[PDB]
């Protein structure tokens, strides 16, 4: 039953007062030890990485596999766009000297 | 320029105020960020939209540091000047006020510079400020600060010799003459890709963001999410596309696959997150991947749609960080398992959380909907499948967004009481900006 | 030669130095481009920025043309009612042609050419039907359409 | 229902909760927080300024689409009758299709070529000789 | 009067959810909601008579341009033509009676005005959906009814199954929303505009009709998308009536009827498979609301096949939509009254007799059930027989199988609807709570929908009613015999001993259980891979110990 304000405003800290003041930390949660441990473990989960069989296999087929699928799809989309725009074969990175950058003064 | 000197000198006078006058220190540091918002609004008034692409130019002799305004820089500058007083309302010490004042000077001057060496000098002069802001002693994380600083330094150090290579090649780092000279575009293109693929979180150089954007305080998170990621996008739009366009065509399959895998893998990771701030932090990577692919499409009105998505993200994600910051400030945790039934105990905060959840998922009447539609128009015009990949994966974003909202907002009511007047007014300018830019953005 | 290129550059620099314009005219909304036989127009920066401004003007004008024609076509179709199939094909054709010009001129380096009428597709179907007739095999493709949309 | 009917008085007086957790102390008016005058002045003067940008700037200065809307209309006026005359002249149409073939365009793109007489590539190609010399003549008798 | 049909339910929602409602309370908010729906219904009646009968469409530029970048131009514009007037009349008329019912049904709820405001918002976004003249304002309506469906399904938020049902509805519809967005991109790219009157397609690129069909299959709850519809019974009874009659499930059928750019093979196969599946699903349920939900899915299958048949089939599809809304809303309201009279029980094994309900609730269930099963010269008879006869003369060989599936479905529907009446009233009592409801507001809410059922017989939906498609007496009067067969079987209450078929059908073919592990658990596991093996593993860079 604390009194942190005078009748005309004027906040009082209540440093030496017996009654517990309501303040910023009044609704701070009571920590469950196992929840804190689980969140700490998930926060540092890079210490649990190991090159076993399952890790290697899933990192090959999903990470490298979908990265290669997306690169193949990007090249497919690039080539199809250049064909449907009247362009010849165009030079991507590592593709021998060819056409890059169509000229605006040219009709394709 | 004279105005900018006056604003800097007025802002720097916070240090000379004696600390025993608390009210004066608060009012001075808040007004020192209010004034540039008025000046940038006046710059928008002064802009001629039927005139030249570059307006209000100034060049400082033979010192590099040349400045000019286009549409992308002007919209981003307006967003930064909105965001900085909200950061001022979330700090309590003169050290915080001075760090954010120096950050505002550096961001505002970096957004409108026209010199590549000037961009290098102005941007990563903020590195030590970010290190001290993130690795603050009792409640920060030094590991996160080390990660963000070292990744940014690595990218910048790749760029710096290529910058100097084009400078020796043509004689200047001014972007107006760098775009008109013959330069070896592969080397400089790789340097520019190296900086801007770290600034924009693009996989694999993206691991600094989940640590830094969570370990930061609420003001630091608002700044880092809403502003500093977009310096990579304005780097693409101002420096890399005009100066090395042959590289920008030839790298398109690689940038395209980086954007696709960043979008998909970061969306898949966001679903398994158990920290609310880490949930908000991951979702920004997929949006920036859509921004980068829309910039690199160069197809219909690509600069317009990509800038509009940068503004929509910069409005919506700082508000989510603000709501998570309120929960953390008055409950001392960011863990999902400690929160339930927040609708019954914080009805106003939960309503704001729901509206900004819908905004982050690009629902209509929010600027993200218009942004994602126009970005996918720009992507579709190169090929239909590159648009289809983003279209079919919309269930994956909504899954994490609604799962986080439903876990923390409904259920048994436990948690802190509803928002104060100050918290509501930290949120409020972002909501008004969202309603305007999502209903009547243009005239 | 190098001397002729240098003298041309000096002339361009002198002209753009002593340039003025008033009475309701915006510079950087020029009436005409500067016609040149230069290999790589970016050799002369003033000409490059002038033609950049002219090209920006044309892109925005073509967008506006598309909007005016869309309003006209809406008026035709809504007045015609169920008679719209034989009454407003020509205005639909003109709107589709304007959209085609607005997209396909100064398109950028990566976007494919946009066909608003499915006109490239049906032209290709015609040529493939003719090639399969001389090849004397069955056509694996559809036969070309006479019109695909309300316009083309 | 209280009172025995739907149309009786209500049964609640006083605060139905406290907005922003603010409770009146001794009946006094609420004390203004330190940021409130400056917040309202700054963000209100930004909002009014953005409103005046949208509603009091000249239209050409606000958006380039207002500069180009009247210039597109007159060009469209002098292009609609060109397209009308092309539908009446088969010789002009076949000459236009020949120019379309020279410019890597198809027969359905004849309307497009009329609509791009002011483009940068067409003017520069008439100057350089990439564009056939007949296209200028076709434009001349289609405008006439 | 034209803008009063769209704005004004949105105004009622804005009033009842804002802090204005803190001054009105439950008692004042009920008055505000009912009046704000009466005005919109009156406006829609005027619009219906002007546009349907006198043929004068009206186009309104409401709020200028929304956004316009390049040639992508979206405007805040409405157009009120024949389909729009049909839909507005149906939506506002059903939503008025549902509001009048909900002001008494949810009387003992603690947050009544919030519920009424959500109902009004849901109605207003449906009106925005059907009143739009271009695709983007239609998408405003689409996602608005999606969001309001989420808010209303998971209204009782302290119950976890209701929250998970709302999340499931959002996610299942989000897949089809993505496909619909990609289809809008195709349409705009290859036609140049977004307005409906400029979208005349003779021959397009296949992805257009397929992706727009998938987007419509999401909202209209067709095969492989129906899974959210049954779980949406977690919400209160007015929510279910408004979801299954006028809002949400009729939006995809409206979109396909409006655009007419489909390919008929997919549409006919999806619709007939959906009709047969939902017919056998509803025959083996005991939850009173789930049977009606599956009958809704079955009738949406009928409308899908009809719009596959042709332009006349599209008109018949719109006609069946219009007549379906009235008796479906009446069925849900009568079922809610029966549930409240029996202490909240929803199992049809615990009903019986004529003591737990009013005379008017039993009459409402009887008349709406007779319209649903195609009893002659009632409302559903005309539309359902029109679709069946149009399917019997189609020259596509695929429509031969579809017609057989529809006739089997008709027999199943007359079986389980008669079972719903038989268990509820005819058998001996087997509950223990008798609290019959006889309030004025829900009875008048039911009487209005019965008046609309009479109106559809007296004044047809379109000109097809009375047109004779020339069929022999054997083909013509077979659905009447199938209705009688369903009635006789259900009143005989006979069952089969093939328990494995019974438990395969009653568990609804295991679609939810198979979906729980064919995409869902793999999505979770791929997230585990991308986080743990990629971000913490393969891409992680460690520290240098010194
Ligand atoms: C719908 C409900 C779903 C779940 C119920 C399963 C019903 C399936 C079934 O065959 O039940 C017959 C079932 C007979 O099964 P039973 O009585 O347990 O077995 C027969 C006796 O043991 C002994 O009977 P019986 O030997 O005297 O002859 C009866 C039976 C023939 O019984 C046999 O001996 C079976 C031999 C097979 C060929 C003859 O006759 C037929 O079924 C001939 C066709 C009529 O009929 C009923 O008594 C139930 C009537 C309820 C309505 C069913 C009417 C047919 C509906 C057609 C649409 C089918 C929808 C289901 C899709 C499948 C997925
Ligand atoms: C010279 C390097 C100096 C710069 C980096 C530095 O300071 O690293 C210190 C730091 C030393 O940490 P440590 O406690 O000695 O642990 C060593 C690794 O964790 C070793 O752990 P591990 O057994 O997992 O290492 C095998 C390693 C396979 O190692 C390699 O792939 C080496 C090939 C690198 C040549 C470039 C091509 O595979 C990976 O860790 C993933 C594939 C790497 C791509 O290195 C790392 O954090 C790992 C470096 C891996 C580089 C790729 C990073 C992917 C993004
Ligand atoms: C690349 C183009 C720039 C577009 C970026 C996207 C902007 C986001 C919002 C879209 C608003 C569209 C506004 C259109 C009219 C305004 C004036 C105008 O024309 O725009 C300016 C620039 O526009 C702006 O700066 C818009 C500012 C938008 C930023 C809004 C976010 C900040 C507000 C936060 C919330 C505040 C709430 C406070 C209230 C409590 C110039 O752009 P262009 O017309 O493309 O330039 C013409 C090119 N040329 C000269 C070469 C012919
Ligand atoms: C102090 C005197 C020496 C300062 C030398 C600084 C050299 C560079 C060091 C790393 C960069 C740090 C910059 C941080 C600036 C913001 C900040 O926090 O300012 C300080 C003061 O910083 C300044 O010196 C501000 C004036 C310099 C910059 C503005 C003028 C020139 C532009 C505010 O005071 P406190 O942090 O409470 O000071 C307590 C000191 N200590 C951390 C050691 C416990
Ligand atoms: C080392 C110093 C610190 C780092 C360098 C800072 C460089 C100065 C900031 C950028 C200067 C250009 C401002 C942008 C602009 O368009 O300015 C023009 C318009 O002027 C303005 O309205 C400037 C507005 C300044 C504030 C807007 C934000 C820009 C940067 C902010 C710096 C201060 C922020 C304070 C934050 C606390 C120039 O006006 P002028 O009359 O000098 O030029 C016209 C002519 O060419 C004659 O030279
Ligand atoms: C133009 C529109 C302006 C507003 C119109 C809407 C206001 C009418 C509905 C008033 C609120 C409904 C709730 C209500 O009045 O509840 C009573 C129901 O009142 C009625 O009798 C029904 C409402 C009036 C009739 C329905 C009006 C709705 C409009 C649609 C009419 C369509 C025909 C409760 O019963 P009672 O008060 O009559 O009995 C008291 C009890 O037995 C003792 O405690
Ligand atoms: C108060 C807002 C009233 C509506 C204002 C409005 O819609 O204006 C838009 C700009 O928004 C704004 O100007 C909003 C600025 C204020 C933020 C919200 C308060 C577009 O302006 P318009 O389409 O009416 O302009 C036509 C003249 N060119
Ligand atoms: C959290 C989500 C909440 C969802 C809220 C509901 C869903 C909303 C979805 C759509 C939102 C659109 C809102 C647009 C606001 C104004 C935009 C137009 C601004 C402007 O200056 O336009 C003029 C304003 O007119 C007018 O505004 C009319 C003049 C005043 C007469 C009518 C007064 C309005 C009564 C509305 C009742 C309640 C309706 C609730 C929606 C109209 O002229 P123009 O320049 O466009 O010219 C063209 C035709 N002349
Ligand atoms: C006892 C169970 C018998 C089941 C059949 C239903 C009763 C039909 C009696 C019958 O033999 O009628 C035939 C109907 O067959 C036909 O030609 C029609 C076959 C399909 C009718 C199915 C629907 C029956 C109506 C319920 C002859 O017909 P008719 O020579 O009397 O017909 C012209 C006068 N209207
Ligand atoms: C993100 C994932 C998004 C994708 C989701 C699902 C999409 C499934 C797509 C399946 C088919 C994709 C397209 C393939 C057939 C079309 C074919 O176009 O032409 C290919 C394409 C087109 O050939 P062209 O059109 O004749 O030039 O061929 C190429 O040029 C690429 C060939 C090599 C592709 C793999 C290269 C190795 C990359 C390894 C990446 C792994 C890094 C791991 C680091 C950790």
């Amino acid at each position: 039953e604390a009194k942190q304000f005078t009748p005309d405003g004027k906040y009082m800290p209540g440093i030496f007062s017996k009654a517990k003041p309501l303040d910023r930390s009044t609704q701070w949660v009571h920590k469950n030890p196992y929840i804190e441990a689980w969140y700490y473990r998930r926060d540092h989960f890079e210490n649990e990485f190991v090159w076993n069989y399952r890790t290697t296999i899933e990192a090959l087929w999903f990470l490298g596999g979908f990265t290669a699928a997306a690169y193949a799809l990007s090249v497919f989309a690039f080539r199809q766009a250049d064909r449907r725009s009247g362009y010849p074969k165009r030079q991507i990175l590592g593709d021998e000297p060819a056409m890059v950058l169509p000229d605006e003064r040219q009709f394709y | 320029m004279f105005i900018s000197v006056l604003l800097i000198l007025f802002a720097l006078c916070v240090t000379l105020i004696p600390e025993a006058h608390y009210h004066m220190v608060r009012v001075w540091s808040f007004v020192a960020t209010i004034i540039p918002m008025w000046v940038v609004t006046w710059m928008w008034w002064n802009f001629d939209a039927s005139g030249h692409g570059l307006q209000m130019l100034v060049i400082l002799g033979r010192s590099h540091l040349a400045f000019g305004i286009d549409g992308v820089a002007l919209s981003l500058m307006l967003l930064t000047t909105v965001l900085f007083p909200i950061c001022m309302m979330l700090l309590r010490t003169v050290a915080g006020f001075m760090t954010f004042i120096l950050l505002e000077v550096l961001v505002l001057s970096a957004l409108c510079v026209l010199d590549l060496l000037g961009f290098y000098i102005l941007f990563e002069a903020s590195l030590i400020l970010l290190f001290l802001l993130i690795g603050r002693a009792p409640y920060g994380s030094l590991e996160a600060a080390y990660k963000i600083v070292l990744y940014t330094m690595a990218g910048s150090l790749v760029l710096l010799p290529t910058l100097f290579m084009i400078y020796s090649e043509c004689g200047t780092t001014n972007v107006l003459y760098m775009t008109c000279a013959y330069n070896h575009q592969t080397v400089l293109g790789w340097g520019l890709l190296a900086v801007l693929a770290v600034k924009i979180p693009l996989m694999p150089v993206h691991l600094w963001l989940p640590e830094a954007h969570v370990a930061a305080p609420t003001a630091g998170s608002v700044l880092l999410a809403g502003v500093l990621l977009k310096l990579g996008g304005i780097g693409f739009l101002r420096f890399m596309l005009p100066v090395v366009p042959e590289f920008c065509v030839s790298v398109f399959p690689l940038v395209s696959t980086l954007c696709l895998v960043s979008f998909l893998f970061s969306t898949l990771s966001t679903l398994r997150q158990i920290d609310l701030k880490k949930i908000v932090a991951y979702s920004s990577i997929a949006h920036m991947s859509m921004v980068t692919l829309a910039i690199f499409s160069q197809s219909e009105f690509s600069a317009y749609s990509s800038s509009f998505l940068m503004i929509a993200h910069g409005l919506i994600s700082p508000a989510l960080f603000l709501i998570v910051g309120i929960l953390y400030d008055r409950a001392h945790t960011k863990f999902i398992l400690y929160f339930s039934g927040l609708g019954a105990s914080m009805p106003i905060g939960s309503t704001l959380f729901f509206l900004f959840t819908l905004g982050n998922l690009a629902f209509p009447l929010f600027p993200n909907f218009i942004a994602e539609v126009l970005c996918m128009v720009s992507i579709f015009a190169v090929h239909e499948l590159l648009a289809y990949v983003f279209c079919v994966c919309q269930v994956l974003g909504a899954a994490y967004g609604f799962w986080a909202f439903n876990r923390v907002v409904h259920g048994l009511p436990r948690g802190p009481a509803d928002v104060t007047r100050t918290e509501f007014h930290t949120v409020l300018p972002l909501l008004i900006g969202a309603v305007w830019l999502g209903i009547k953005p243009m005239a | 030669s190098v001397e002729e290129r240098q003298s041309f550059h000096d002339k361009v620099n002198d002209v753009f130095k002593n340039l003025t314009g008033e009475a309701g005219k915006r510079w950087a909304r020029p009436d005409e481009p500067i016609l040149h036989t230069l290999n790589d127009e970016k050799e002369e920066p003033h000409i490059f920025f002038h033609n950049t401004n002219y090209r920006t003007s044309r892109k925005y004008i073509n967008v506006e043309k598309t909007k005016i024609l869309r309003e006209q076509a809406l008026e035709c179709v809504r007045a015609a009612g169920t008679a719209r199939y034989h009454k407003c094909t020509e205005v639909m054709k003109r709107l589709q042609a304007a959209v085609r010009v607005a997209s396909n001129v100064d398109r950028g380096p990566l976007a494919r050419k946009r066909d608003v009428g499915f006109i490239y597709h049906n032209n290709r179907l015609r040529e493939l039907q003719q090639q399969a007739a001389e090849l004397e095999i069955e056509n694996p493709f559809p036969a070309p359409a006479k019109q695909a949309t309300g316009g083309y | 229902y209280p009172g025995g009917s739907f149309w009786s008085e209500g049964t609640q007086t006083g605060k139905n909760g406290f907005l922003f957790g603010e409770v009146p102390i001794n009946g006094q008016p609420r004390k203004t927080l330190w940021w409130e005058p400056y917040w309202y002045a700054g963000f209100g003067g930004m909002g009014v300024g953005v409103y005046l940008i949208y509603h009091a700037k000249p239209l050409e200065a606000l958006d380039i689409k207002y500069w180009a809307a009247p210039r597109a209309a007159k060009e469209l006026e002098t292009e609609m009758r060109m397209l009308d005359k092309l539908n009446e002249r088969p010789d002009l149409k076949e000459r236009l299709v020949a120019v379309c073939k020279d410019l890597n365009m198809i027969e359905d793109e004849a309307y497009d070529l009329v609509l791009m007489r002011n483009e940068y590539k067409v003017k520069l190609g008439m100057h350089t000789g990439r564009v056939p010399e007949d296209l200028k003549a076709i434009y001349e008798e289609l405008e006439a | 009067m034209f803008l009063l049909s769209v704005f004004f339910p949105l105004l009622g929602g804005l009033v009842n959810t804002s802090p204005i409602a803190r001054f009105l309370g439950h008692r004042g908010s009920s008055i505000i909601a009912i009046g704000c729906m009466v005005v919109a219904f009156i406006s829609s009646v005027v619009i219906y008579y002007e546009v349907v009968f006198m043929g004068c469409a009206v186009s309104v530029d409401v709020f200028g341009t929304w956004f316009s970048v390049g040639t992508f131009h979206a405007g805040w514009t409405f157009n009120f033509d024949l389909l729009t007037a049909n839909m507005l009349f149906t939506v506002t008329g059903v939503s008025m009676a549902v509001h009048m019912y909900a002001c008494d049904y949810m009387r003992q709820d603690p947050h009544l005005n919030l519920f009424l405001g959500y109902l009004s918002y849901f109605t207003g976004f449906m009106c925005v959906l059907v009143a739009a003249d271009n695709l983007l304002v239609m998408l405003v309506g689409w996602e608005g009814i999606g969001v309001c469906s989420y808010l209303l399904i998971g209204y009782w938020s302290h119950r976890l199954s209701a929250v998970k049902s709302a999340q499931k509805a959002i996610l299942v519809n989000r897949v089809s929303d993505g496909l619909l967005m990609w289809g809008v991109l195709w349409v705009w790219y290859h036609l140049g505009s977004l307005e409906y009157d400029l979208l005349n397609v003779y021959s397009a690129s296949g992805f257009v009709g397929l992706s727009i069909l998938i987007g419509a299959m999401g909202k209209s709850a067709q095969i492989l998308f129906h899974v959210w519809l049954a779980d949406a019974m977690e919400g209160p009874t007015p929510v279910s009536a408004l979801i299954h009659a006028a809002t949400l499930v009729t939006a995809g059928v409206y979109l396909l009827v409006r655009l007419h750019i489909h390919d008929e093979m997919f549409v006919i196969i999806v619709g007939s498979l959906t009709a047969f599946m939902a017919g056998v699903f509803g025959a083996t349920q005991s939850d009173l609301k789930r049977v009606i939900a599956y009958s809704t899915c079955s009738q949406l299958g009928y409308m899908m096949v009809s719009l596959g048949l042709g332009e006349t089939g599209g008109e018949a599809s719109m006609g069946h939509l219009m007549t379906h809304a009235s008796f479906k809303a009446a069925l849900f309201l009568a079922a809610g009254m029966v549930i409240s009279g029996n202490g909240g029980n929803q199992h049809i094994a615990r009903y019986g007799g004529s003591a737990h309900s009013a005379m008017f609730t039993m009459l409402t269930l009887m008349v709406a059930s007779l319209s649903l099963i195609g009893w002659p010269e009632l409302s559903g008879f005309y539309s359902k027989e029109t679709i069946l006869n149009l399917a019997a003369i189609c020259a596509d060989p695929i429509a031969d199988v579809a017609h057989t599936l529809l006739l089997l479905t008709a027999m199943l529907t007359s079986a389980y609807t008669t079972k719903l009446f038989y268990q509820c009233f005819m058998v001996d009592f087997s509950g223990s709570s008798v609290t019959p409801v006889r309030n004025v507001l829900p009875i008048l809410a039911m009487a209005i929908l019965l008046l609309d059922i009479m109106l559809k017989v007296w004044v047809g939906t379109n000109l097809l009613s009375g047109m004779l498609f020339f069929l022999p007496w054997g083909v013509k009067t077979l659905p009447f015999g199938l209705m009688v067969a369903g009635i006789l079987t259900a009143t005989a209450a006979v069952g089969s001993e093939r328990f494995t078929l019974i438990r395969f059908c009653g568990s609804r073919w295991g679609f939810d259980q198979l979906f729980a592990r064919s995409p869902v658990n793999p999505i979770f596991d791929l997230g585990r891979i991308t986080w743990a093996i990629g971000d913490r593993g393969l891409l992680s860079v460690g520290n240098l110990r010194a």
